[PDB]
RNA sequence: CCCUCAGCCGAUCGAAAGGGAGUCGGGUUCAGAUCCCCGAAUCCGGAGUGGCGGAGAUGGGCGCCGCGAGGCGUCCAGUGCG
RNA sequence: GUUUUUUCACUGACCCGGUGAGGCGGGGGGGCGAGCCGGGCUCUCGCUUCUGGCGCCAAGCGCCCGGCCGGCCGGGCGCGAC
């Protein structure tokens, strides 16, 4: 039982687990960013259709909260599909707008008729 | 901000494996490689550090302190030196001469660097430039140009 | 059988020469806020000029004694709250179909049986946190003649009732096979304590230099001779 | 968990010109490109029972079988070379 | 004794400095010089000045401690470092 060093450091004290009487709120919150709330609508523009029929990418105005993820699982979810990659930019409106392009198994205008937008 | 150069000396701890750097005021003569001995065992020639008690009258020392432990407050502006008048053995008190010419009684235990502080004589050289007056203060304070009271609003 | 590449490597500890070794700095820490306090408050209680009625708790009870004395308490103890039960559980074969001697605890239910004559002896703790709770019952036992010793530990007079502590403990009476202890007790401590009354009260504690300071008396003392 | 070990010594904020790894050429729109397309690279992070080579690292001294390779058992070295 | 009634100095409130609050004040086996005929004594030191190296996480000595089979493997504790 030697002290080595002038300094007296406070000596780790053990510090216990949560083990709660009750939880705080009764049911878990029920998520409000799911697969039908995240993708709004398509764009039927002039430059949308001119991109789906030229460079194979679908353009979708996306919920602003969502993530590049959220939209890649999301279109795969609700059209059976497979995607390249995701490209957001956030418009003047204040609302997103995603070019989600397909990997190649998949032609985005096979896709633009069964979904409903010519 | 400052007329007489440092000097960065390396000793090494005696209770870890560390090196610790102290900068210290540099005396007319300390050079780089030179080794330093510090504390009252210590030898009396210049860039050593030795309590004042421990050296004889006449010793011509600079960096010296007032309260022993404070780390030196006296006699370390450039090209100054506060020598040793003498001791009394008996309740350990030294009178020492000061840069001014005040004879200050100090507690007789605490240390000085041997030797003149470096840079000295540089008040002998005319600024001769405004610019130079300029280029002197900005690396010390706002102090310099100075508006003469009389010229000023009442 | 003896290895000659195991070599003796002597380590040098002198000033400037070698990394000083691992000592024991027990004395050089700085310590937490609170030691430093209740450290230099025993250290007070040492240097300052203490009055006889607060020091008069340091003259404490021998431990030949005072075993002796908690010997003889631990047979007259208050009835534990779960054996207080079972005594109640000993009401219903004459109810539902003369009371014994304790220990008098707490400072004011001995305080008003020193008073009225009704003590045979008072047993009080050195180490009550304020002193002016206890400081006057020396006085009270010997005007009323009331034989009181003064034992180390309230933590130790608590353990005899069942409780944490305990700064008072009387015997206000004891059985008849258990008289000559109490008797042989009260003739030993009240020639200790009740007898030595003038002498206690102009008894000043405290008053005790550091032993340095001591020791550079000594010095000058020894200069002169 | 409990044993052994631990100085920098100040939470936190403060730069779209300071510090700060790594993308460039051609094409493409009415309006965007070092961002889209095509084609060449590249930096950081990771891999679950570890995905492939190369490195460590395959000498030296023996003894039988042997036409010699070379094999078979033994006994020493090897955390790379000029 | 309880005040009153003057100079020297005491530490303990209070103040300043230092540091990662690391060796403070006594004594003591220990070492040089002081002195009486192995004996016990007052003081002085406490291990590094020839160079722009290296210095930590112990060497050595002493006592026990689980197995496996008084012979078969690795640990703790002192002095070292009063």
């Amino acid at each position: 039982k030697i002290r080595t060093s002038p300094t007296f450091r406070r000596p780790k004290t053990l510090r216990l687990r949560r083990q709660p009487k009750y939880p705080r709120k009764s049911a878990p919150r029920r998520n409000k960013l799911d697969h039908y709330a995240i993708i709004k609508f398509p764009l039927t523009t002039e430059s949308a259709m001119k991109k789906i029929e030229d460079n194979n990418t679908l353009v979708f105005i996306v919920d602003v909260k969502a993530n590049k993820h959220q939209i890649k699982q999301a279109v795969k979810k609700l059209y059976d599909i497979d995607v390249a990659k995701v490209n957001t930019l956030i418009r003047p409106d204040g609302e997103k707008k995603a070019y989600v392009r397909l990997a190649p198994d998949y032609d985005a205008l096979d896709v633009a008729n069964k979904i409903g937008i010519i | 901000g400052r007329g007489a150069p440092l000097a960065k000396v390396v000793f090494r701890d005696p209770y870890r494996f560390k090196k610790r750097t102290e900068l210290f005021i540099a005396a007319e003569g300390i050079h780089t490689g030179q080794f330093v001995y510090c504390g009252k065992k210590a030898q009396l020639n210049i860039g050593n550090v030795l309590p004042v008690g421990t050296m004889p009258e006449g010793t011509i020392v600079c960096c010296l302190e007032e309260k022993p432990g404070d780390r030196g407050k006296l006699a370390r502006a450039s090209g100054n030196y506060a020598t040793v008048i003498s001791h009394n053995p008996e309740t350990k008190k030294t009178r020492v001469k000061l840069p001014s010419g005040s004879k200050k009684v100090i507690s007789s235990a605490n240390r000085a660097v041997v030797g003149v502080v470096a840079g000295g004589g540089r008040i002998d050289k005319p600024i001769l430039k405004a610019g130079r007056a300029y280029h002197k203060y900005k690396a010390k304070r706002n102090c310099w140009p100075r508006v003469r009271g009389v010229a000023m609003n009442p | 059988v003896v290895n000659p590449l195991f070599e003796k490597r002597p380590k040098n500890f002198g000033i400037g020469q070698d990394i000083q070794p691992k000592r024991d700095l027990t004395r050089f820490v700085k310590w937490p806020r609170y030691i430093r306090l209740q450290r230099q408050r025993a250290i007070l209680y040492k240097r300052l000029k203490v009055p006889p009625a607060i020091n008069q708790f340091t003259q404490v009870l021998d431990r030949q004694t005072a075993t002796q004395l908690l010997k003889l308490a631990h047979k007259y103890r208050p009835e534990t709250k779960q054996e207080k039960k079972q005594r109640l559980l000993a009401r219903a074969e004459k109810k539902a179909a003369k009371r014994p001697p304790v220990l008098r605890a707490g400072v004011n239910t001995v305080t008003t049986l020193v008073e009225n004559k009704k003590a045979q002896l008072v047993v009080i703790a050195h180490d009550v946190d304020p002193i002016e709770l206890v400081v006057f019952l020396p006085a009270l036992c010997r005007k009323m003649g009331v034989p009181y010793c003064i034992l180390k530990g309230k933590a130790r007079l608590c353990r005899l009732v069942h409780r944490k502590t305990c700064t008072t403990v009387a015997f206000t009476q004891v059985n008849s096979e258990d008289k000559g202890a109490l008797a042989k007790l009260v003739e030993a401590i009240r020639t200790n304590y009740n007898d030595r009354y003038d002498e206690i009260r102009r008894h000043w504690g405290g008053n005790v230099l550091g032993p340095k300071s001591v020791a550079r008396i000594a010095k000058l003392e020894k200069a002169k001779a």
